[PDB]
């Protein structure tokens, strides 16, 4: 009436639960890249010579 | 062949504030082959003295 050794397992399952990869977009940034310094429109020169 | 997807799907849970996993928790793996490379594992911290930086993560642009 006792708990005896039963037959070996034939197999294992292990379980995990795991979401999926989505489209590589590679979105780096809002406003992308170094923008560069530039000239202001026009301009004009703010100096003039005497006579 | 469980450690990539692992450490991917952590490293989006990090980024998108999923689960309770901290927005500073570093899922590091590193990888192992034959050769004398570092010690390999999935590490995972999240103590309160290590140094962090932002960059913008790509292919989800969360930062």
């Amino acid at each position: 009436g006792g708990l005896t050794c039963a037959s070996a397992p034939q197999g294992t399952l292990r379980i995990l639960e795991g979401p999926q990869q989505s489209l590589s977009g590679s979105p780096l940034q809002p406003i992308p890249a170094s923008p560069p310094p530039q000239i202001p429109p026009g301009l004009r020169p703010r100096f003039c010579a005497f006579g | 062949d469980l450690a990539p997807g692992i450490a991917d799907s952590l490293r989006h849970f990090k980024v998108l504030r999923e689960k309770r996993i901290p927005p500073w928790m570093e899922v590091v793996l590193i990888p192992m082959t034959g050769k004398p490379s570092l010690y390999p594992g999935l590490f995972l911290f999240t103590t309160p003295c290590r140094l962090v930086r932002p960059v913008q993560n790509l292919a989800l642009g969360k930062e």
